[PDB]
RNA sequence: CCAUAGGUUAAUGAGGCGAACCGGGGGAACUGAAACAUCUAAGUACCCCGAGGAAAAGAAAUCAACCGAGAUUCCCCCAG
RNA sequence: UUGAGCCUUGAUGUGUAGGAUAGGUGGGAGGCUUUGAAGUGUGGACGCCAGUCUGCAUGGAGCCGACCUUGAAAUACCACCCUUUAAUGUUUGAUGUUCUAACGUUGACCCGUAAUCCGGGUUGCGGACAGUGUCUGGUGGGUAGUUUGACUGGGGCGGUC
RNA sequence: CGCGGGGUGGAGCAGCCUGGUAGCUCGUCGGGCUCAUAACCCGAAGGUCGUCGGUUCAAAUCCGGCCCCCGCAACCA
């Protein structure tokens, strides 16, 4: 339990999946939720609405912990990415404010070829 | 969970000591501190094995002093229960009764009884703590 | 030699007796390490190869009363 | 074992006791520095006789004796001047003689042994605080600044 | 520091040899078992250390048997 | 810090009938309350989130056993205990960190001494490890001791006993 | 030969231990699906718990066996 009161919340929405972390300030995770998880497997797995329900599976789960307010810090494309957002809002958790942390490199390593 | 009564109840007998004999009817009575007449509780404990069918024992005893003969049956948790006599008795007849019920076990103890029979013996009042007895 | 300065256990010969009962000879060594005593009575520290058991007389013992019986045999403390 | 004890000890004793302590713990501390002796009737007697009233208390009298060191330094800041670099960083990195080496001319004559620096062994150059733990119970910190010679 | 380790001198004794016997420390295998591993051979061969003229053992925390015998060693029976 | 045994104290356990987050058994029907009461404010512990429990207190001195629908009786009082677990006391074990006195040192320096052996002494570094002994599982053709049948129109192979 | 267990639609695993109320994934069908084949998704059909007794309000469970499937330590007639 612990009780935390402030969080943050951690949106991985990748070309396939869009899994949800849900951590606190430090960074110590507490619960999460994926696309995958809640069945939608397959094309659906890389859907925006599949991300919705990755939102509210995560939106509870956590509920021991009783969040109030917390920030969104979202990575990758992702068909998700802003759709996942809102329901996370509308879950009832008050969102400060949003980030957007995606990793791109300056010219670090070279990417794949693949896809033809 | 304790209130006054209780409590009383609590400092007369210590539940952290084994007695002896003549230490148990002394105490009975001091036992109930409520003015209605009042009986003594009599849980013996077995070395049974209980979840076995060929050991749980069940019989009666013709007792000398009454509360006529008691009817009891164990349960599958190993302990019979019964009761044997009454508070206001005289210090001197409860002595030969709980001699009487438990030389009956001596009777009724199984072939199959695997370990020592006689485990703990222990005494209450219904509204009183349990007196141990060796 | 392995031999105790205190007691005087010195290495044991027998056999190694397997399953079969092979009788293999074999060595029975005593636990000897040295240690460093500290007397006392010269108020100093006293260097010698005991053996295990050989301590536990020593602290059961006086540890200068051990010695009165090396003084008393040569063997050199 | 069984041993009757001298001083009082950091954890269990409480001079004279007789705690059934480990083998090696009485062989190899407690006897040879003398803070206990072997329980053995003799020495026993020789303990809660004799000592029990006159020993016992002169153990206490050394105690008083280092009282007298808790303030022998009413100066407590020597200054030290040893060679250093650009910026501090100290050449040779005094250590705990050479600092015991500065206080016998100027205050206590303590020697090597009694000295604990917690903060390494004084590399850097600059305000610190040097702990002389002269008995078991009292502790006499004194601050001293190193000089870039 | 004292003091020990160490150094020097003097006194006394020891070392090596010897056929076997004797005590202790180590200790084989061939062989027999119709093979062979337990076992046997054998604590023998042999090696080593020590003492003597003998050496070892030795005056019961021994047996016996509800009666008694009285340290140890050796020979004959007990008994293949 | 963290497991386990045990003791004490206090919790703990909703097919469904249904006022009951009741496990078995069970003695007797008053406990209870003013060694400061029903109701409620509020947080916490528990939560199959059904409905318990509970520190202080305004309040103010009551609350309910049989009775009834149940297979059962009401933690009103109580005894021996089952499952799940909570504090303490206590008992050992298994880990992590720090320390120094054992121990190691084929580090430095000094002495024995003109001696790279060894021993001793300050000191530096490791440190209850390491390594050695006794017990023990594994591995082990490195090594050792051995076995590896007979008949048979010679032996082997095949076949047989 | 003793110490421990596991037995469940055709089949691999759950739940049992801490009793009342058996879930899961493949294999088959109705299709939906697209000019179609393929992939994919939804819905449905299948064990009353291996079996025989004791106890209890109630047995898949707790406990006695059998049939066994095994995990083994053994294994010097």
């Amino acid at each position: 339990r612990k009780q935390v009161s402030d969080g943050v919340a951690h949106i991985h929405a990748s070309f396939n999946n869009t899994i949800v972390t849900i951590t606190d300030r430090q960074g110590n995770a507490l619960g999460w939720a994926t696309a995958g998880g809640s069945g939608f497997r397959g094309s659906r797995k890389s859907t925006p609405f599949a991300a919705q329900v990755a939102a509210e599976r995560c939106a509870d789960a956590v509920k021991e912990y009783g969040i109030k307010n917390l920030e969104v810090m979202v990575k990758g494309p992702g068909p998700g990415r802003e759709s996942t957002i809102r329901a996370l809002n509308a879950a009832g958790f008050r969102i400060t404010n949003i980030t957007d942390v995606t990793p791109i490199p300056h010219n670090g390593c070279r990417p794949p070829k693949k896809r033809r | 969970k304790l209130t006054k009564r209780m409590r009383v109840i609590r400092e007369k007998v210590d539940a952290t000591k084994q007695y002896d004999i003549n230490e148990a009817i002394a105490l009975l009575k001091e036992l109930a501190t409520a003015k209605f007449v009042e009986s003594v509780d009599v849980a013996v404990n077995l070395g049974i094995d209980a979840r076995k069918s060929d050991q749980n024992v069940r019989g009666a005893t013709v007792l000398p002093h009454g509360t006529g003969q008691v009817r009891y049956r164990n349960d599958k948790n190993g302990i019979i229960h019964t009761t044997i006599g009454k508070v206001d008795f005289d210090a001197d007849k409860l002595k030969e009764n709980l001699e009487a019920l438990l030389v009956a076990l001596k009777k009724a103890k199984p072939t199959q009884a695997k370990g020592v029979y006689i485990k703990k013996v222990s005494i209450s009042t219904t509204m009183g703590a349990g007196v141990a007895v060796d | 030699s392995r031999v105790c300065q205190v007691t005087g256990k010195r290495p044991v010969t027998g056999n190694n007796r397997s399953h079969a009962l092979n009788a293999t000879k074999r060595r029975f060594l005593p636990n000897l390490h040295s240690h460093r005593f500290w007397v006392e009575s010269e108020k100093r520290f006293v260097t010698l190869r005991v053996s295990a058991k050989g301590m536990r007389v020593i602290d059961k013992k006086g540890i200068d009363t051990v010695l009165a019986e090396l003084r008393a045999r040569g063997e050199k403390y | 074992m069984q041993v009757i004890l001298l001083d009082k000890v950091a954890n269990l004793g409480s001079l004279g006791d007789q705690v059934n302590v480990k083998a090696g713990y009485a062989r190899n501390f407690l006897v040879p520095q003398g803070k206990a002796v072997p329980a053995t009737k003799k020495n026993i007697e020789f303990f809660e006789a004799r000592r029990a009233e006159l020993e016992a208390k002169l153990a206490e009298v050394l105690a008083a004796a280092n009282a007298r060191a808790e303030k022998i330094n009413a100066l407590e800041t020597v200054t030290i001047a040893s060679k250093a670099g650009d910026e501090g960083k100290l050449f040779g990195s005094i250590g705990t003689r050479d600092i015991a080496d500065a206080v016998t001319a100027a205050g206590v004559e303590v020697a090597k042994s009694e000295v604990r620096l917690p903060n390494g062994v004084l590399r850097t150059t600059g305000e610190h605080e040097v702990s002389f733990q002269v008995h078991s119970e009292v502790f006499a910190k004194v601050i001293v600044n190193v000089v870039a010679e």
